[PDB]
């Protein structure tokens, strides 16, 4: 196959059956396997997390910019005081729930019977988190309209997930240096650099 | 040559190369980033 | 009940081993017009059933159906006025709902293994577990299940086979099936049929659980080397097939095409010999009493689709030696002059 | 002060021990693995001279799969 | 039946025990002596906060005290308490330790093993319960000097999702 | 017995002796004194030397544990 650089092999350690792999691992942290394991759960929920950051950033300055919406600079964001509730209240409240969340999804990478069986009481939905897979859980809860029923036979749709993931991600880390060193907002970046864009580039920043 | 570089790559003759390179990278870091006490990036 | 649907899926053969569920289902209930939701190729089937009613086309696998025909289908299942569903398409909710949206009395499915069964019984009577979630691979019973719920022991014996697969065609189909090898140089008596070729066609009428499941050419070249001839014709899947047949094992070696199951069975029940690989063939070779030997990939596989070879006495199972489909070539060319005579 | 420069230290500290204890590890198989402690492999090293870049999360793995710390057997 | 369901539990505890959920990650009861002396200060800990609360928030309710001379209270007081707890360290069987029936189980509810294993199971969950609304009593007056715990609940009423823990908990 | 008493011949073994350089750690038998009169048969062969530049020394079969590996 082709695996992220000609002239290299990948490692024999990590080939074929996983989700997007084309070999690159030369600092050789999946080469104990169960830390692979933890490292695809991690880059699986990693990847969402920030695909869903580049769409609530990109759309949000698409709003900005045009002037659809008046909605705050990305960098800007966080400052925003709710009427109806205070960041003071929003953090707890995120700690709660994404940590029944998280500790859920742990449980389960731990233990993938888990949170379905006994005693695992949320509010009688103890059937919806079956699992079925790592990093993939399935059910009515989690897949509403279930496009991969199949998990392991979707090599396509876990590869489409993961490559838009890992682009999202380093289009995070875009967004997170180009708006610190410009201060304003990507979209403000993409139309600099599509006036003159061998006039507005990183180095063009003196 | 094979024994020349097994020569350059043995502990006192790496070192020295490897100090020498570590000493230019320092030492020109102190003299276009000189007199530093703080590290004044986000601080 | 009066009314039955059936939301079956996957195509010719696993529409096909539903026929003793079918006959159950009129042995249970003295008269039921049941109906039949299949995919396509399994509406081609129901020739061969004498039972039901309408045996429509949806296939039910297509988990993005078009919505003005899904609404339709749905609305349709409600203007039949349902009181059975029986549906066997081995999902849960989405398809749950599915079969809640039909006005039924009796919601009955299969269900995953896995997570995409969740929620279901809260929508279906019945909800009947299944294994592999590639349901034609647990092999010919594959509703045993079902089986023994529709029937359980209530008023009377559940009587969960009538000889099984009692498939029967009729003589308009028996008429151009007649003309169709009375074109090649058969007796309609004297003939033996294959159904095992080779080929990239859906006419295969396999599996959903099987893969290598049909010979290959050359393999089939030394087994009609092997072989006398009792006249043994030949059934492509495609036309493509036919040049390629009649480059590997000669001009003279009759070829008839068949894509249809009903076709086939009115082939079969003409011929006096099968050397069927596992397809829909053996099934109806063991319809009508005609003498099958059955090759397979497996001699577990084998047991799995047929657990009856020791009940017929004519069906003298052969399979590979190992896995793949490679198999000796020589004890089933003797027991094929055993049996055939 | 003391806080991001003790950081931007002691990522470079243990840099410089995980790839040294990563290349005795890699010569401990060796024959005589005494003799590339004074010729120093240098791809070997090389190689691993940029796998210290990841030594906080690497270790903590070795830590928890057991990798780091030794058995006395 | 577990604290958090995916955990392997312990093999010391299992289910077995009246209020066993799996909850020792520290490994403190891993010795079985260790364990039936926990349990035993678990209970009496939970029967005196269980005590405790009802005597907290009915003094609120109606008295608002607050619940905020030494050298004869404390007397009568240490006179009064260390009788009857060294009468029960002088118990030797545990499960009588625990529960000690008899001349303290009038109206008969320990008549019935299962239902009273069933109460002992009701009576460790309201007092873990009762313990953890204790601590919350004590934290809530460290943090909020001169509030009552149903006037925090007051508080809380009126505006539940600007007047909660997060004013304390970080800096902002 | 005629047949071999101790490890085989290259078996990595370990050292319960305490008064020994390696002490808890492996080795490699490369021989067993088959005579039934000798105190310390087992010839060891480790890789890295005592303070005597020495990497061989006998041992017991009390005095002596091989490995699961
Ligand atoms: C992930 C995540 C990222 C990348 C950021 C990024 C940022 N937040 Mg932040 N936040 C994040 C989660 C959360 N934030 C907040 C609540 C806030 C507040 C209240 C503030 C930030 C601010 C900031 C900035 C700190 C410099 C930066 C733009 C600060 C800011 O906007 O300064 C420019 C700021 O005042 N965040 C909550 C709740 C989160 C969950
Ligand atoms: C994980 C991110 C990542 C990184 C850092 C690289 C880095 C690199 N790739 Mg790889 N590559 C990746 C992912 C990555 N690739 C993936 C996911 C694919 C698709 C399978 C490829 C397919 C690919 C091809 C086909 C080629 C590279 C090449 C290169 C080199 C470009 C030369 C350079 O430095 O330009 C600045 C560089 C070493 C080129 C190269 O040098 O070949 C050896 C090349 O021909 N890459
Ligand atoms: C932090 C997020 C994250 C995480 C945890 C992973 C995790 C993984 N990746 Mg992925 N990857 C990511 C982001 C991430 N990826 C991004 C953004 C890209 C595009 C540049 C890729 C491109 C990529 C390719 C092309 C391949 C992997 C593969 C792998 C696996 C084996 C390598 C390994 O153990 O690294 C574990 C990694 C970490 C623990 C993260 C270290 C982060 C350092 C400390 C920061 C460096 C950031 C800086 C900007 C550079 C592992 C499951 C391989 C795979 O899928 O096959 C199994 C593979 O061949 N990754
Ligand atoms: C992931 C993620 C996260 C953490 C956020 C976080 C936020 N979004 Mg964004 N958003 C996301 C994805 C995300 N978004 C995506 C994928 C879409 C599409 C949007 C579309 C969106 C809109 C249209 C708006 C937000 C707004 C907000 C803010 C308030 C949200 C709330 O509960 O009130 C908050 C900063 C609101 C905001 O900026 O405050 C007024 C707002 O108006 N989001
Ligand atoms: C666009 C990238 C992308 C892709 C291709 C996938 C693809 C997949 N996901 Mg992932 N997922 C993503 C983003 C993505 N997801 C994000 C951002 C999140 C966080 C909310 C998740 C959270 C998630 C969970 C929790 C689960 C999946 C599941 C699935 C599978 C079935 C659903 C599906 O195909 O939806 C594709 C959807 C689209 C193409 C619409 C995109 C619209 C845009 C706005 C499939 C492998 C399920 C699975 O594998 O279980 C069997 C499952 O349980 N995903
Ligand atoms: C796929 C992700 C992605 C994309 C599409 C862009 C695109 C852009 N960036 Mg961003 N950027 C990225 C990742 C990305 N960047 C990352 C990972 C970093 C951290 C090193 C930065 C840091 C950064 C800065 C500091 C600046 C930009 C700027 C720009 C613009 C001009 C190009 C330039 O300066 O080259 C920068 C390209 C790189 C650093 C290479 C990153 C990896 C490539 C994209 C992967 C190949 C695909 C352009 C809109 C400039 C701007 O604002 O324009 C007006 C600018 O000042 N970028
Ligand atoms: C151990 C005690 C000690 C300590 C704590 C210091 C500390 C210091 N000395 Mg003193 N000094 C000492 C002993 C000590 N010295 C002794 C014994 C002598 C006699 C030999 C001297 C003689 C001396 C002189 C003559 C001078 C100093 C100077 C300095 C300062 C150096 C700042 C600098 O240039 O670094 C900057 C940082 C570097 C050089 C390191 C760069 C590392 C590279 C870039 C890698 C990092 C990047 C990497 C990729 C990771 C990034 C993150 C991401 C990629 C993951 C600092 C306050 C200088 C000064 O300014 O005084 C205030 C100066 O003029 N010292
Ligand atoms: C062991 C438990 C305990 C302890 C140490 C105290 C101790 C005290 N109580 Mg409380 N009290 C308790 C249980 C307890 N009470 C219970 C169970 C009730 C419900 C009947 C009350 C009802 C109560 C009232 C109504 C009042 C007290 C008052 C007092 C104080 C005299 C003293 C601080 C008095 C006081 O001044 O405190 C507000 C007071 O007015 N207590
Ligand atoms: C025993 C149950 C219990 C109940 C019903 C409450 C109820 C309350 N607490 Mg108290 N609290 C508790 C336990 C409890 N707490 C414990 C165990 C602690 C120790 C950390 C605290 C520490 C604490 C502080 C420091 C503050 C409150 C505050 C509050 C109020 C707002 C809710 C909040 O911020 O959540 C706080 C929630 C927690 C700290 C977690 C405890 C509850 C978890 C989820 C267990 C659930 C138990 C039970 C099944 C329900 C509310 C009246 C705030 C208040 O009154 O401001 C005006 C406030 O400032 N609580
Ligand atoms: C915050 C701070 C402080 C303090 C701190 C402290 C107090 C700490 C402690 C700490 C501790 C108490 C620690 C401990 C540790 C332990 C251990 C036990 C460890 C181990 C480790 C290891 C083993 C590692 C290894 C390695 C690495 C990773 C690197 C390199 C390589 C090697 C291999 C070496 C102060 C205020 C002063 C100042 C500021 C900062």
């Amino acid at each position: 196959r082709a695996t992220w650089l000609p002239g290299l092999n990948p490692p024999p350690y990590l080939d074929g059956n996983l989700a997007g792999d084309y070999g690159f691992d030369p600092l050789g942290l999946g080469e104990d396997p169960e830390s692979l394991k933890w490292y695809v759960q991690a880059e699986l929920v990693h990847s969402r997390f920030a695909m869903l950051g580049v769409a609530g950033i990109l759309f949000t300055d698409l709003l900005r910019t045009t002037g659809i919406r008046n909605l705050p600079v990305w960098y800007e964001a966080g400052a925003v005081k709710f009427d109806f509730a205070s960041t003071k209240t929003l953090i707890v409240v995120q700690f709660l729930l994404m940590g029944f969340a998280e500790t859920k999804r742990y449980m389960d990478f731990v233990s993938p019977g888990s949170q379905a069986k006994e005693g695992s009481f949320f509010f009688g939905l103890e059937a919806a988190l079956e699992g079925l897979e790592p990093g993939y859980p399935g059910g009515p809860l989690l897949n509403p309209l279930g496009l991969a029923k199949d998990v392991q036979n979707a090599h396509d749709w876990k590869l489409k997930e993961i490559k838009n993931g890992r682009l999202a991600m380093m289009a995070m880390l875009g967004f997170f240096v180009q708006a610190s060193v410009t201060h304003t907002g990507p979209i403000d970046n993409l139309v600099e650099h599509l006036s003159n864009p061998w006039h507005k580039t990183i180095i063009q920043t003196l | 040559m094979r024994d020349l570089k097994t020569y350059l790559s043995v502990a006192p003759v790496l070192s020295t190369l490897w100090f020498g390179s570590l000493a230019g990278l320092l030492i020109e870091i102190n003299r276009l980033f000189p007199d530093a006490l703080t590290f004044p990036f986000f601080s | 009940v009066r009314r039955c649907c059936c939301v079956i899926s996957g195509g010719v053969y696993e529409n096909l081993l539903f026929f003793p569920t079918i006959q159950l289902i009129k042995d249970r209930y003295p008269g039921v017009q049941v109906d039949i939701l299949t995919t396509e190729r399994g509406k081609q089937t129901y020739e061969l059933n004498k039972n039901v009613r309408w045996a429509n086309v949806y296939d039910p696998d297509d988990h993005w159906p078009e919505p003005a025909e899904y609404t339709d289908m749905i609305g349709l299942l409600k203007g039949r006025y349902y009181d059975m569903v029986l549906s066997t398409k081995l999902a849960g909710l989405g398809h749950a709902a599915f079969l809640f949206m039909t006005t039924a009395r009796d919601r009955v499915s299969y269900i995953y293994p896995n997570v995409n069964s969740a929620g279901a019984g809260l929508m279906l009577s019945e909800t009947f577990t299944a294994e592999n979630t590639n349901l034609s691979e647990l092999g010919y019973s594959m509703y045993t299940q079902m089986e023994d719920w529709l029937g359980r022991p209530f008023r009377s014996v559940p009587r969960t086979p009538l000889l099984p697969l009692r498939v029967s065609i009729s003589r308009k189909v028996k008429e151009v099936v007649a003309a169709k090898y009375r074109n090649a140089g058969a007796v309609t008596g004297k003939f033996i049929v294959i159904h095992g070729i080779e080929s990239d066609s859906k006419a295969s009428m396999q599996s959903k659980g099987d893969a290598d499941s049909l010979l290959s050419l050359e393999k089939w070249a030394k087994i009609i080397k092997g072989v006398r001839g009792f006249k043994p014709v030949f059934v492509i899947p495609h036309e493509k097939e036919r040049e390629n047949v009649e480059d590997f094992v000669g001009d003279d070696t009759s070829i008839v095409f068949i894509t249809t199951p009903g076709q086939l069975a009115a082939l079969i029940n003409d011929s006096a010999g099968v050397i069927a690989t596992n397809t829909a063939a053996i099934q109806l070779a063991n319809a009508r009493d005609k003498p099958c030997i059955g090759l397979f990939s497996s001699e577990e596989k084998g047991k799995l689709f047929v657990p009856y070879a020791e009940e017929k006495s004519n069906c003298v199972i052969i399979a590979s030696k190992t896995g793949k489909l490679a198999d000796i070539d020589i004890g089933t060319v003797k027991n094929a002059m055993q049996v055939f005579e | 002060e003391f806080i991001t420069p003790g950081i931007l230290f002691l990522y470079i500290a243990g840099w410089i021990g995980w790839v040294g204890r990563s290349y005795l590890i890699a010569i401990s198989g060796e024959k005589k693995p005494a003799m590339k402690e004074i010729i120093i492999d240098v791809p070997l090293a090389s190689r691993i001279i940029f796998r210290g870049f990841i030594w906080p999360v690497a270790a903590y793995r070795e830590f928890l799969n057991g990798d780091l710390i030794a058995k006395d057997v | 039946a577990h604290w958090m369901p995916g955990e392997p539990r312990p093999a010391y505890l299992d289910g077995s025990a009246p209020g066993d959920f799996g909850f020792d990650p520290l490994g403190l009861g891993e010795v079985p002596a260790n364990l039936e002396r926990y349990k035993e200060s678990e209970l009496i800990h939970c029967r005196w906060a269980m005590l405790a609360v009802p005597g907290i928030l009915v003094p609120e309710a109606l008295g608002y005290g607050n619940w905020v001379t030494l050298p004869t209270i404390l007397a009568i007081e240490f006179l009064a308490i260390a009788f009857v707890e060294h009468q029960r360290s002088m118990e030797k069987d545990p499960e009588k330790k625990k529960y000690p029936g008899g001349a303290f189980d009038p109206l008969g509810y320990s008549k019935d093993p299962k239902k009273l294993e069933e109460l002992k199971v009701k009576e460790i969950k309201n007092g873990r319960l009762a313990l953890l609304a204790f601590v919350g009593f004590c934290v809530q007056q460290s943090a909020y000097p001169g509030t009552g715990p149903l006037e925090n609940l007051a508080t809380h009423l009126a505006d539940p999702w600007h007047n909660n823990i997060g004013d304390i908990v970080i800096p902002f | 017995k005629p047949p071999p008493i101790g490890p085989k011949r290259g078996s990595k073994v370990k050292i319960l002796r305490r008064e020994s350089y390696w002490f808890k750690n492996v080795g490699s038998v490369v021989a067993v004194d088959q005579d039934p009169k000798t105190r310390y048969p087992v010839v060891v062969r480790f890789a890295k030397v005592n303070y005597a530049n020495i990497s061989t020394n006998n041992y017991a079969l009390d005095e002596v544990e091989e490995v699961a590996a």
